[PDB]
């Protein structure tokens, strides 16, 4: 089962991503390149952004988040409990397990029914050399290009500088000659309406690659090395990840900033036979191409399910008015 | 000439002592792209000319370097020429290239 | 208790999280730029706002006021009694309580056993590197979309200019060669109504993040280091902890400011597994958006509980009316 | 049945097709040197790039996708069901079919016949010397031009830097003495407007290179090893492969980077017997000679078929607008 | 050029030896979005005339300069003409670029 | 156009050589928002004429020159078609910023 | 005219070890100086590395790198302004752009 | 003459116990008519350093060495002078020709 899921959110006094300091006193947020039409050639603009492998980060945390609960929680990396993102690094060659056991790297068909976490984002095993590719893609998070373009440059980050007390058990405040910690480290914070792309692809879940179908008798039968229930439940507590994905728990820094957030629109489809993704959110005329999309696709042979946020996408459709994420992860949690 | 001055004073913002590190301004003004950024950036940069006129003496340091009237009365009228982005960039970049020297700020 | 509260506050007539203007006679409200529709194109508008520090370092104040009379009180940090902010040095490997014992900063399972508010508002030690998550994560405080938008200008900031007197025993003013201590010491004075969106996972505390969960015979335990009791002690501390949080002892410039406040509206939500951030109460409309978070949340399997104050919520939701704050506290903490 | 495609699709954000450092942290984007007239006389630029052997390789990639589904995918390479882009490596005289069968080397027709992607693709055995050319040519993928006039280079790139948390048992970062894998690596991350322009010479599946036409009383025809029903999957899932092209599943690191990929305007042409390529979308003045191009190779006398999205293509040529790629891929599929 | 006139007297509320320190005007002036903004900071720092008038002698300073009414006229034509967000906030950040120059005033 | 007078005679109750400095009616006359506010400020500002007659002539320089009255009819057909706040203000605020300048009430 | 090696010597702090600073796209940025401005630019990116490398240096027991004088700004700021050619711009900018690789002795 | 240091740095892009075959930079150094392209392509040699040493480094074998500093200054105070390419050409090719050589760096 595939699911693409696109859309546009809001985001105010944020500092997700930051390209830290290196031990300094300045945290600025990373800024990437992006294309603009803006009625006079495309132009070049700098705008902040959040990486797309922190989001995949994120994703993976609200993932082993929501299955530790399920009652095949003992099938996972013990370093994945504490929401360690290593997988199997480069010196390593046998893994540990949540529950005190130790697996062999070799052997994908084991890794990936045993391990929750390396089966839905892959894997890198260097030292035998095994692979798994992520069954998991995130996209970046831009600032949507009409925004950009509708605020007509006037840079949007402000750098705000909250200091650090260091009250010594004398009281007393000084510089590092007397062995004490007083920096006034200055952070960058933003704003803006940004876009989402994530896409994320359940087909394969324990499914191993070396090895997709079997051919008993020559038909295409799916590889599961693992219990159908066990599938079951990794696909639903994937699906239930973007609870927390969407509700604000994305991003660094979220004692002291925790991003306002809040889902302006989305759309997502569905369909268990591979579908194109839809398009991202950051063009302005995404939701009438995303609506092209669908209507050329559904009558091309795909049972596309399409949910919709407060989008219209005209008429015709067999598209779904979702009051909120939660209510599309519960949707999308009866088809599996 | 005209750009040591000015150039001088903007290293105050960052190098040693001096506790206040402001890279925002630097930043700003180096990616300035239209005059109004440059301009805005170089204002927010003058802005905290009192604050170290104030932390001199409260350091010892000798005070700082204020630009003159008469170099920022002659840069206005040299920025409201430059109708292309080219010619500002590298005015920008030489304005803000001088920040990151080794200026005797507090010998 | 993974307990998320969002609201909207009148903050009228309040100076907090100045800007600090290094000591100078002028010293200015932080600022930050939001985004606002304003149904003719989205424009970015500067603000003063409260940054998520100052409430998280308000929060652990209140924290440790609250825990103090608690008879499980003593594992303490001794930094931590006179309120400093600090948590861990840059340089130091050993910690002191307040009964003036000595705590190693390695094995964070004692580092949180030993103390209190590391355990809930987490730690740093650069040397050995440990590190913890802050249990308790707190958003920016800022003013909300339709009374930002429909302000239409009304710079709010009024810059109040208050000078200190001094008078020598001659009773003589004095001049700047005689110093005399003499400064002007102007100071920001803002106002409007606020939202805010705390959360707090504390249903981890007194767990060590390296193994958050103990596997006996193939089946998870919580891993309680501390007593039972302790962590109750210390969960009903952290909740009652909102009660000088919602009566005006957040900001800086109490002695002067304390800034004339009132909850006009708050919604909160307490369930007991993981749930969706509740999101934050600066837009508008965001009572719908949290009808539609909490109504179909249920649906899913989560026992969430809800209490609202001046929301309607509507009615087909279990909501219970709380009338005041340190109530809603009481009923927070009957489910311990 | 013949088609060629040119367009300009725009990129924000991607890393397809980088160095990949091999033995370093810095991960360079590919580069390439591309000539722009330029009215101050031509000139040469570095400008990122998509090899085009990626490109190809994405394309067998979506081929074996959705030709899995179809009920002969029993036809197909144990590599190639892995996504192994090796075809018959020296050394080697047999292939593994996906079935499990062995299929010999030393005559083109049968492997043509039970191997689907030698069959498309085309194959070597270096061991045997049997050789059969690809059925699809893929060109290079370059900023358009006027883009690079417009933009005066900017560099056109940025490097983000993502850190390998290496938290162990004990949650330290080490002193690369223990064994830990804790650094900062680096990705470039490039954008702009985009051209390509994709070759699918799909005239010759089942059908040997050796003997195309067999001349049983001196009349041609085509030599075809397969039944029609085989040949017709073959020839629709090579066209559907054109959808995870455009909707975004061209390029490397799609994990993290998921390039945003919004197809902005392209032409089509198809047409049974020989047709001569397209202008690639790189030139900035390509309408009028695709235009041109058309009109007089319907003048010779060429059936050929236009479909345009985004395009005008004047009002004389008889061209259909098509709204998007999937409308496209099913127009293509309607005429056998 | 019409403007230092003006900001000599811009710059006599910011600096010392005259005791005012009122960043806020210089700040509204500078951060000026509309042209009804830009023309009440203009207006709060004209106002601080009289107190500034006599108080100079007061501390044995030379009488400091209001800007000629001639120039008064030259603003408002300006301002009338410049609506667009960009040329008008490009003014206001000219009119004090120097607020904090080093002006020799009360020698 | 008519606005030069206007901003005499409230300069005259402002400036020195004068005994009568009532800051309240300029002050209100920036502050205006509406109407009937505004011309109630006006007029207010308009009944001190009297004593800055009679007053004239203690001191001997040319008495002040009220502002004629087709000059103060014309205010109300140029405020009366006048709906929004933001052009009403706009007068408003120049009435009071005419008020400040350097030159000479009277020998 | 002797500034070029002193200026190297600060850019080598951006790619050799014991620094923990692998800022290649400054480097390989300033080496393909095509136009003045943006190898100006390129430069000043270097140049805003230095407060990093300057603090960073004495948390590791080593000297503080050898911040490049103002003399050496003017010098090539002079340098700049009489070059309008890409001719000469090209080997200029090779020139401090390969200094960046060399076995320095920066920390004994 | 300083040319064994470089000559196995060169060398150290073509062995075979490295097998990274950059043979583009050799091309280039040899193949050079005039000052900009040979010190291009000898940039683009030397820009390996972190590759060799870290290949070398994760093989076992003694890293590789980086031409020392002291003859950096070398190659580019006599390259300036040689503006004749046929002067150029004895030691443009023998950069190249001293990289073909055996060089025994590592067993």
């Amino acid at each position: 089962m595939y699911v693409r899921i696109s859309g546009r959110i809001r985001l105010n006094a944020h500092s997700l991503n930051a390209q830290g300091g290196g031990g300094t006193n300045y945290i600025e947020i990373t800024k990437t390149k992006v294309t603009v039409r803006t009625e006079n050639g495309w132009t070049v603009v700098e705008v902040p952004a959040i990486t797309g492998n922190m989001l995949k980060h994120w994703h993976f945390v609200g993932f082993v988040d929501y299955f530790k609960t399920t009652p095949y929680g003992v099938n996972l990396t013990e370093r994945a409990l504490r929401y360690n993102g290593t997988r199997f690094g480069q010196g390593e060659t046998t893994a540990t397990k949540a529950n005190g056991a130790t697996v062999q790297l070799n052997d994908e068909a084991t890794i990936i029914k045993e391990l929750a976490d390396a089966d839905v984002h892959g894997f890198l095993a260097p030292k035998t050399g095994r692979r798994r590719v992520s069954l998991v893609k995130a996209s970046f998070i831009l600032p949507t290009e009409d925004f950009i373009k509708e605020v007509e440059g006037e840079r949007l980050i402000t750098a705000i500088k909250h200091n650090r007390v260091d009250v010594d058990e004398k009281g007393a405040i000084g510089s590092s000659k007397e062995g004490t910690a007083q920096m006034l480290f200055s952070r960058e914070y933003a704003t803006g309406l940004y876009g989402f792309s994530i896409v994320l692809d359940l087909g394969l879940v324990g499914i191993p690659q070396g090895l997709p179908v079997k051919f008993e008798e020559n038909q295409p039968r799916p590889n599961i090395v693992i219990d159908p229930n066990e599938r079951k439940a990794r696909i639903e507590s994937a699906l239930k990840a973007l609870i927390p994905m969407l509700s604000g728990y994305i991003g660094a820094n979220l004692a002291r900033s925790f991003p306002v957030f809040k889902v302006e629109e989305l759309v997502a489809i569905a369909s268990e036979g591979p579908i194109p993704a839809l398009v991202h959110g950051f063009y302005e005329d995404y939701i009438e191409a995303n609506r092209s999309i669908i209507k050329n696709a559904r009558a091309l042979g795909f049972n596309i399910e399409v949910f919709t946020y407060n989008v219209d996408l005209g008429e015709d459709i067999e598209a779904t008015k979702v009051s909120s994420v939660e209510e599309l992860v519960a949707n999308l949690v009866k088809m599996v | 000439g005209w750009i040591r001055n000015i150039g001088r004073y903007l290293s105050y913002l960052v190098d040693d002592t001096f506790e206040e590190y402001a890279y925002d301004v630097v930043d700003g003004i180096a990616k300035a792209r239209t005059q109004e950024e440059l301009l805005e950036g170089v204002y927010k940069a003058l802005r905290l000319a009192p604050k170290l006129k104030k932390k001199a003496e409260s350091k010892g340091c000798p005070p700082p370097r204020i630009p003159s009237p008469e170099d920022i009365e002659a840069l206005e009228e040299k920025v409201e020429q430059l109708s292309n982005p080219k010619d500002l960039r590298k005015l920008a970049v030489s304005l803000a290239l001088w920040a990151f020297a080794s200026w005797n700020n507090c010998p």
